[PDB]
């Protein structure tokens, strides 16, 4: 068991208030906890707007990195 | 560095040298071609670079270990921190053996007084820091979140200007 | 090579080799890394690479003076050249480790035989001629003109597929 819970650092609550309490968070909980639907797409993307130098290290540290980096 | 530098590892160097090794056996073991590639190496890298000076940095070990010159990033020094082209030993062996022989403690007191005044106005942060070699001299506890913040502003670096080519040589 | 490749040099390899010369003083002087890095840079290099073997290419000294498997381009033998895993005293040797008494007759009179027959029909050109190991066998009068119109051929090569990168990483 290796997550970290919830503490009550100070205070004791009955059962009820601990009830009104959990209730009241999970409702205030982020929503869905990732956007996991995120999908890949690099059309248009501002890397391939930029003029490079058709010499320069930022066509392979930049453009090059940032289109095959997954 | 090498190896770092394709996988995009920042690196971290911590300072405390006199430099390269003196004498026979490193000279026929290569110590200039071998200190060449560490040169190559810490100057090809794209990565960022951060520097942490504890006591020495003299000479060629000042200069490879992740100096500003050398393209370092972000340069800070512990307040121990000896910056110079030599220690206070070695310049005062220079010094003295201009003198006949040490024929009396008259050159010992010499050596002494000069090393005292070296160790107090030469190898020390404060002449680097004034110059801006080094970006600050720190308290050594601020070390590792001062370390957090500069990797965070460096975490996108972009190594420029360099032209593009098969590849670079080393001194092999 | 390195520098040959970095300024666009067509590289000819000569090779008259036994490979990497044995003893303890050259395994403790690095010979296995500075092989690697022999191999490293014949493979790096993008330029035409054309090889002529006269007489030995046993062992890492057929692979590395630019033989084909280590993408050297076109590959030419004389019909003096010995290509092989090792020389024929070498297989002998471990022939004669076994059933070892090396004082008989008879043992000796095996020697003899088994380098003959190996000078015969191991360590060769034709072997490697008829895997396409090499690409010909020449007549030595030939090399001159030959190298003329191989180069001319390749003069506009192309190395590929490879994947462009910071750099290649070499044994160091």
């Amino acid at each position: 068991d290796h997550e970290a819970h919830i503490k009550v650092l100070r205070g004791e609550p009955t059962p009820e208030e601990m009830a009104a309490l959990m209730a009241v968070l999970a409702s205030a909980g982020g929503g869905p906890a990732e956007p996991v639907k995120k999908e890949r797409n690099m059309w248009g993307h501002p890397v391939d707007k930029l003029r490079y130098s058709v010499f320069s290290w930022q066509r392979v540290t930049l453009l090059e990195r940032t289109h095959m980096r997954r | 560095i090498r190896f770092c530098d394709s996988y995009n590892l920042p690196l971290v160097f911590v300072v405390d040298t006199p430099g390269a090794m003196p004498g026979v056996a490193e000279e026929k073991g290569g110590i200039i071609k071998r200190g060449g590639r560490f040169f190559n190496a810490i100057v090809e890298a794209d990565v960022p670079k951060v520097t942490v000076i504890i006591r020495k940095a003299y000479g060629g070990g000042y200069a490879v270990m992740g100096s500003k010159q050398l393209s370092a990033d972000l340069n800070f020094a512990w307040p121990t921190a000896r910056i110079a082209v030599i220690g206070a030993e070695g310049a005062a062996q220079l010094l003295v053996k201009r003198f006949p022989d040490p024929n009396a403690p008259e050159v010992q007191k010499i050596r002494d007084d000069f090393i005292e005044g070296y160790n107090l106005n030469m190898a020390t942060p404060w002449i680097a820091a004034e110059r801006g070699y080094i970006d600050a001299v720190i308290q050594p506890h601020e070390t590792r979140l001062l370390l957090r913040k500069s990797l965070r502003l460096l975490r996108d670096k972009q190594n420029g200007p360099k032209v593009q080519r098969k590849h670079g040589l080393l001194p092999l």
